[PDB]
DNA sequence: ATCAATATCCACCTGCAGATTCTACCAAAAGTGTATTTGGAAACTGCTCCATCAAAAGGCATGTTCAGCGGAATTCCGCTGAACATGCCTTTTGATGGAGCAGTTTCCAAATACACTTTTGGTAGAATCTGCAGGTGGATATTGAT
DNA sequence: ATCAATATCCACCTGCAGATTCTACCAAAAGTGTATTTGGAAACTGCTCCATCAAAAGGCATGTTCAGCGGAATTCCGCTGAACATGCCTTTTGATGGAGCAGTTTCCAAATACACTTTTGGTAGAATCTGCAGGTGGATATTGAT
């Protein structure tokens, strides 16, 4: 066996939600996979520094939120913050 | 009476240019410079304040500024860190 | 009735300011500007004095460095007078503009 | 038994992202909400890019998004262009742009 | 005998290449250059084909971006012809020799 | 049984290839000395990235430069590259 | 009991550097030699800068190193200048430099 | 009430290089920032090196490669020698 | 070339803000001794894929010719900045209540560590599906000569 | 402004590489369920040092005058673009030997994890020392007018 993970299937699902009849070449999918990973790393590293500067040993949704605000440009930040807060509020309402 | 950005006077701007090796300055430079300085400060201060709020403080520390400058790629030595 | 020719004193100023390291913008005015801008992000803020100083050292170092690049752009265009279009070229090439 | 992604109302894998955060040496501890928030942001950013790229593909009368479409979507969008200013997209090319002074006549 | 005026075909070329995405440098020659340079740093190295392509995509994006900046420098000096000094000014502002 | 000395390959970056890159960059007119200056600039860029790429290879104890070694080398230099597993 | 710094023949704190590596979230584990190597590199770099800054102070007939001196030392050294190209030295000023074309006819 | 810094070690190193030279407070603060900046850059690069190669440990070898990646030619050369020498002297005892 | 108004520089002087020196205090680390755990080097290995020779052919590089027009030298003048003496409004400097930055005690919601149970994303890979590259030709420009 | 040589535009057509779609084995995840550990939010506190106010300090705003810079015009040499002929070397199709990369089972040197002893680095309230920033003086270079 040989297994390597990627966000490809999740990227594909989201593509179908915004453009039901549009496909994506493997190369473009590879670029989308690199993009998602790049975003993950930037936010995580920023959250990491954030926790370190404040002598906190735990990275919570609050550090992720501040990191998003430092990383994204005006409008994207606002919408990212909403989607983020929304997913956490809902995640917390269950179980 | 006055406006804050206008507090950065023509002579102060001239002095900066001088340290920058500039010999002749056109009149339109002063307003262009103020706008550039305003953008520089907005960007760094926005980040500095964001670190402040995250730490639940009401006081902007030198470190908040140092961290903001570092992530803007303007590392500053001499004020901590 | 003595009088120095245009450029002579500017050249003297360049030598003087390139030797020194003191801040060239006045403190209070800079302080007011910083507080005004910060007020737009969060109200009722306090500043350690060292915070305002780090901010003034970074700002002045930034403008001096920009004036250096601006000077090269004016000279590139066979001028000795810096203009807004010089500052714009330098910022565009630095990637601060685009 | 529900998946954390489902409970969060997300397509992106919360569990995987939680695991990537724990293994990536970012902090001694990672709270349960961190990966939920991060996955939501990642999903939102991917949606925004795919929305724009798909439009670029339609404009070129194509059904399949290719690198060039991703490049046009990103460079024609002010915020994405800034967020991704240090990025190079392979086979993306550049935006058509000819300095005005270069054009002929008057 | 028909002849386009100088600059007409160049403009047609700018529109053509700005519209496409293929690599503009020949593949085999670029690969030899990479192997030659790498060899000088370390002998006996091998290369995945994608490693060579990654280098070519990056090198070409780098050069295209440099020529755009160089073009603005030539234009700034009121020319439409880029010269070595425009490239030098651009690299200097970028900090590649600042 | 071996090699075929690699020499002066920087000339493989031809005048036409350079013109094309300048066209994509929006350049309309090119002076004769641009080609040699461009080769010099490309060489410096390549040496810097390759040096780093090869350094990652050696650290991993491999003899084969991977696409990821190049991607990592580009990232160090601030030139993030998308499309090669990175 | 002898300290690790002395054992490695260094002035910089190997024990402190070690602790900083461990709690800085760099990796699950830190080998014993890593802090030793790192401490020595930091020491050497510090030595290099202090030597040049010291000379810059002597050049100005002063016995106390000040920011200006660190700035002159670094910006006049091709390698240190490159290593610190993104750094601003508070109260360092700039190197004396007037473009030739600006000098009197 | 504490607050750690490299000031005492920097000062000591200062006297080995210039026995008769002093250093102001601000200059000392700059030197401290420099030492911390260096520590962080090297540590972060070694962190990446270990992660890229799926290694859990940061060893002298990661520090070395990071050094070669981060310092310009000659500086790297000497830093590498100084590093190797301290590890050697450390092990030989 | 000759003064003359000014800036620049060097030797000397000394008050003092800031740096080096001394000491008891002691929490916070760093060094140390024991037992437990484990990352990853060493040796053997299955197969991915990289280096390389093979051969055909046309896309593209090379080199030449010719002249359009861009770059750059030159002259010239309108007006924009530099220099400067004058009048004084703002910044700088030093003293004082209180906002709030840190350290502290507390204790619970939340995050490890862990033994199992349940669901999923990856993929080898024979088979079906399909967007669009690319060859073709004709409608509509876009240029440049006249 | 009509003409002619060419490039550009764009919809139609079909072989084919490349993308969407399985049925299934499943290692590796991800989720369920106690048991144990504890990070850091919340309420209270006392000393910093930050904002504010008065008084003394000294840099900036303003109008005049004109030196010389920037840029519009004119001119022409020669560089660089366009076009064409020629044929080479890159590109493409393809199969092969084997170096070397990724995986594997073994297993010891080295690193983690408390627990305990020794000690170094940091600092506050007290003392003292000193490098050098200004301030004076007088010599000399610099600059600009004649």
């Amino acid at each position: 066996r040989k297994r390597k993970e990627s966000y490809a299937i999740y990227i594909y699902t989201v593509l179908k939600q915004v453009h039901p009849d549009t496909g994506i070449s493997s190369k473009a999918m590879s670029i989308m996979n690199s993009f998602v990973n790049d975003i993950f790393e930037r936010i995580a590293a920023e959250a990491s520094r954030l926790a370190h500067y404040n002598k906190r040993s735990t990275i919570t949704s609050r550090e992720i939120q501040t990191a998003v605000r430092l990383l994204l440009p005006g409008e994207l930040a606002k919408h990212a913050v909403s989607e983020g807060t929304k997913a956490v509020t809902k995640y917390t309402s269950s179980k | 009476l006055r406006d804050n950005i206008q507090g950065i006077t023509k002579p102060a701007i001239r002095r900066l240019a001088r340290r920058g090796g500039v010999k002749r300055i056109s009149g339109l430079i002063y307003e262009e410079t103020r706008g550039v300085l305003k953008v520089f400060l907005e960007n760094v201060i926005r980040d500095a304040v964001t670190y402040t709020e995250h730490a639940k403080r009401k006081t902007v520390t030198a470190m908040d500024v140092v961290y903001a400058l570092k992530r803007q790629g303007r590392t500053l030595y001499g004020f901590g860190g | 009735p003595h009088r120095y020719r245009p450029g002579t004193v500017a050249l003297r100023e360049i030598r003087r300011y390139q030797k020194s390291t003191e801040l060239l913008i006045r403190k209070l005015p800079f302080q007011r500007l910083v507080r005004e801008i910060a007020q737009d992000f969060k109200t009722d803020l306090r500043f350690q004095s060292s915070a305002v100083m780090a901010l003034q050292e970074a700002s002045e170092a930034y403008l001096v460095g920009l004036f250096e690049d601006t000077n090269l752009c004016a000279i590139h265009a066979k001028r000795v007078t810096i203009m807004p279009k010089d500052i714009q070229l330098a910022r565009r090439i630095r990637g601060e503009r685009a | 038994a529900k998946s954390r992604s489902n409970r969060a109302g997300l397509q992106f894998p919360v569990g995987r992202i939680h695991r990537l955060l724990r293994k990536g040496n970012y902090a001694e501890r990672v709270g349960a909400g961190a990966p939920v928030y991060l996955a939501a942001v990642m999903e939102y950013l991917a949606a925004e890019v795919l929305e724009l790229a798909g439009n670029a593909a339609r404009d070129n009368k194509k059904t399949r998004i290719i690198p060039r479409h991703l490049q046009l979507a990103i460079r024609n969008d002010e915020e994405l262009n800034k967020l991704l200013s240090g990025v190079t997209i392979a086979q993306g090319g550049v935006l058509p742009n000819i300095q005005a002074v270069l054009l002929p006549k008057k």
